[PDB]
């Protein structure tokens, strides 16, 4: 055991709102559309250093299409965190953020660290969700909401480590 | 002077998997098998395959439900040659053919001589092959049907943006390179992952302008190119291309081996095997009759069963269907009209 | 020997039938019709007839009773919620005069799962213990590997 921690993070949310772009920029510091839509569940790793501890990570990515709902449930089990990502430019993806939270209750552990994220903020011209509108539902439930972007790398490192610490609290 | 088509048919008849091949020859075969494109099968058929080689020859293999394999060829001097074939446990013929069959279990295939799994390129090179092999028709219930539920064919458009230019496309044997796809992605009015095809592109298909271009930037004889143009001009064609990229077509098969699929993801995340999530290999052909057949099989690395440890392979979830003459590229019609057949197959490296 | 494989759905019948015919394990698919293969173990040929166990095609099991030399009732040692539903069908099977006389081999499949149910337990659960005047056995097995699958065969052989 060369690592001090083993955490498993799951990324759920509407399909098309950058759950992969946020998983690649955080694991590989890159961004491109040369990749095809994720089919099922993807698995990446990125070890960090916080509080002088080897925090090895095991991020699990999942599709968004309603059909992949039944198949994704078999992953909410040993989840130490759940980053319900939503597109801040697509109103639809903002409403469903509530539904993805429900799925979490039915399947993920009662004490799962819920971390909200509004990705794709660079395109402010075509944005629809005010930092206040979202933060409202977020702070209403104790969800550390942060606006990020996998393109500008805004809060990509920040909004991600937030879970790495929020989890170290229960341990 | 054995015609190109005659070669392939001869090989497949003796056994594409025959270990006696000096490997040097395996290369000689891969180049032909990848030219086989599944097309609209006749009523009493279980699968039809066509291929237009460079020597002007052509091959047409049919497979009745009685698993009867009839084949027809046409040498450069148009010499219609019909040859009845037979498949035995020796040549595994009925295996080296892109045809979904009724099997009690997911079909298992073995790659060829060198095919190895390492980088993005090594993945596509494999899928190019497996997609030309048989599969196992997987049933689907209303709960796992890619066309049921609340939002059917919802991401069909966005699934194409991040799809085109990164997939192995084929329109009547005419390979559609990267730049080619990116050109189509434009004519389809699919800019951002939130836009939808222009109202005009739906009623009239791809403008004769963009369409004609895509052809020029595609591998194929001048004669062939022209065809791709007449195809990319009908409103139906749009519905056929945007649908083939659907992401949920994998649900039917995934819900069968999604467990072993993740085990493969783990063995890679740790091994730092630089390999993308999945790969798409599409094959769209329009018979002279007018029918439009779309075959889109997706590739995904999967871990072999329990008995065979530490042996990785690739699952090929195939999805074939027809495009009714009239179905326009709209999230709605696509769901009411189309009836896709889902079938996958596991392929493991030769190690 | 004409063997007839039966049991609740998702019990692991096809997984077994084709586990012997191939040796290697395969990703079985919901049987809607009926799989019939021929395996030869212990210098003896077996004629297995795997019939679907869907709640729908359950009644078509009688169309296979006649001409049955043996009954291989596969049972999911973990699906306790339907473990009883098993004895329900099992009894209804071994009673009908058609198969009133044949050896009966009960497979305790899925012994690898945590909630595994010991054989002697399935024996009293299915209601095989109280019922005598007949030949049977409860063989522990795991289709995903092959444990007991072959011994269960050697059983049919020695007991006939
Ligand atoms: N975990 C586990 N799964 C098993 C075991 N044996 C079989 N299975 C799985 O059980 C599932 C169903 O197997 P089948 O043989 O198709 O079930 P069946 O009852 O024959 O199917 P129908 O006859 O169509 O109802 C498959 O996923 C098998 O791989 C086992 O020992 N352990
Ligand atoms: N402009 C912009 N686009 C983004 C950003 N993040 C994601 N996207 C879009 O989302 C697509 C890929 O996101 P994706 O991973 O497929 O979403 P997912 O499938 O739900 O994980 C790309 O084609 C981008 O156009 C961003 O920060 N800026
Ligand atoms: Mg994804
Ligand atoms: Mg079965």
């Amino acid at each position: 055991p060369e690592y001090d921690y083993l955490f498993k993070l799951l990324l759920i949310g509407d399909s098309g709102v950058g759950k992969s772009c946020l998983l690649l920029r955080f694991a590989d510091d890159t961004y491109t559309e040369s990749y095809i839509s994720t089919i099922g569940v993807d698995f990446k790793i990125r070890t960090i250093e916080l509080d002088g501890k080897t925090i090895k990570l095991q991020i699990w990515d999942t599709a968004g299409q309603e059909r992949f709902r039944t198949i994704t449930s078999s992953y909410y089990r040993g989840a130490h965190g759940i980053i319900v990502v939503y597109d801040v430019t697509d109103q639809e993806s903002f409403n469903n953020v509530k539904q993805w939270l429900q799925e979490i209750d039915r399947y993920a552990s009662e004490n799962v660290n819920k971390l909200l994220v509004g990705n794709k903020c660079d395109l402010t011209t075509k944005k629809v969700v005010d930092y206040t509108t979202a933060k409202e539902f977020a702070d209403s439930l104790g969800i550390p909401f942060l606006e990020t972007s996998a393109k500008n790398a805004t809060n990509v490192e920040q909004s991600f480590m937030t879970m790495a610490a929020e989890i170290k609290k229960r341990m | 002077e054995m015609s190109c088509a005659e070669k392939l048919l001869k090989v497949l008849s003796f056994g594409l998997w025959n270990p006696t091949y000096s490997r040097s020859e395996r290369q000689s075969f891969q180049e032909l098998l990848t030219v086989l494109e599944p097309v609209y099968p006749l009523p009493n058929e279980l699968g039809r395959v066509s291929a237009r080689f460079s020597d002007g020859s052509s091959l047409r293999i049919s497979v009745t439900n009685s698993e009867s394999i009839e084949a027809e060829i046409r040498t450069p001097n148009n010499e219609k040659i019909t040859v009845l074939l037979e498949s035995n446990e020796q040549n595994r013929l009925l295996q080296s053919l892109p045809i979904d069959r009724h099997m009690p279990y997911i079909q298992v295939h073995r790659a060829l001589s060198e095919m190895d799994l390492t980088d993005t390129t090594s993945m596509r090179n494999l899928l190019g092959f497996t997609s030309k092999l048989s599969t196992t028709l997987i049933p689907h219930n209303a709960q796992t049907d890619p066309l049921s539920g609340p939002t059917p064919f919802s991401s069909i458009f966005m699934d194409t943006c991040r799809g085109l230019g990164n997939a192995k496309l084929s329109l009547n044997g005419v390979d559609i390179p990267a730049n080619a796809q990116m050109l189509l992605r434009d004519a389809l009015g699919l800019k951002d992952t939130h836009s939808s095809p222009t109202r005009n592109v739906i009623d009239h298909g791809i403008s004769r302008h963009d369409a004609e271009q895509i052809a020029r930037e595609s591998s194929g004889s001048d004669k062939q190119k022209a065809e791709v143009v007449e195809f990319l001009c009908h409103p139906e064609a749009a519905t056929a291309i945007c649908s083939a990229f659907y992401q949920s077509f994998n649900v039917p098969a995934l819900t069968l081996t999604h467990e072993r699929i993740s085990k493969a993801s783990e063995y890679n995340a740790e091994r730092s095997l630089d390999t993308p999530n999945a790969c798409i290999n599409i094959s769209i052909s329009q018979s002279s009759d007018g029918n439009i057949y779309v075959t889109s099989h997706t590739g995904v690395l999967i871990m072999a069963p329990e008995d065979r440890p530490n042996e990785m392979g690739m699952l090929t979830n195939r999805t074939s269907y027809e495009v009714p003459q009239g179905v326009k590229c709209t999230i709605d019609e696509m769901v009411r009209a189309l009836q896709p057949r889902y079938a996958a197959s596991e392929t493991y490296l030769q190690n | 020997m004409r063997i007839l494989m039966l049991g609740l759905d998702a019990a692991g019948k096809t997984t077994i039938l084709y586990k012997l015919k191939l040796g290697q394990s395969v990703t079985t698919i919901p049987t809607v019709g009926f799989n019939v293969e021929t395996v030869t173990y212990k210098n003896v040929k077996f004629n297995v007839w795997d019939v679907g166990g869907q709640d729908k095609i359950r009644p078509l099991w009688r169309h296979y009773y006649t001409g049955t030399q043996g009954l291989i009732f596969v049972v999911d040692c973990a699906d306790r919620d339907r473990i009883d539903e098993a004895r329900q069908e099992l009894h209804r099977i071994i009673n009908d005069r058609e198969m009133r006389d044949a050896i009966i081999l009960i497979f305790a499949n899925k012994q690898d799962l945590p909630d595994a149910m010991k054989p002697h337990e399935i024996q009293e659960k299915l209601g095989l213990t109280r019922i005598r005047d007949r030949n049977w056995y409860v063989q522990p097995s795991c289709a995903t590997s092959g444990d007991g699958l072959y011994e269960g065969l050697t059983w049919l052989t020695s007991n006939y």
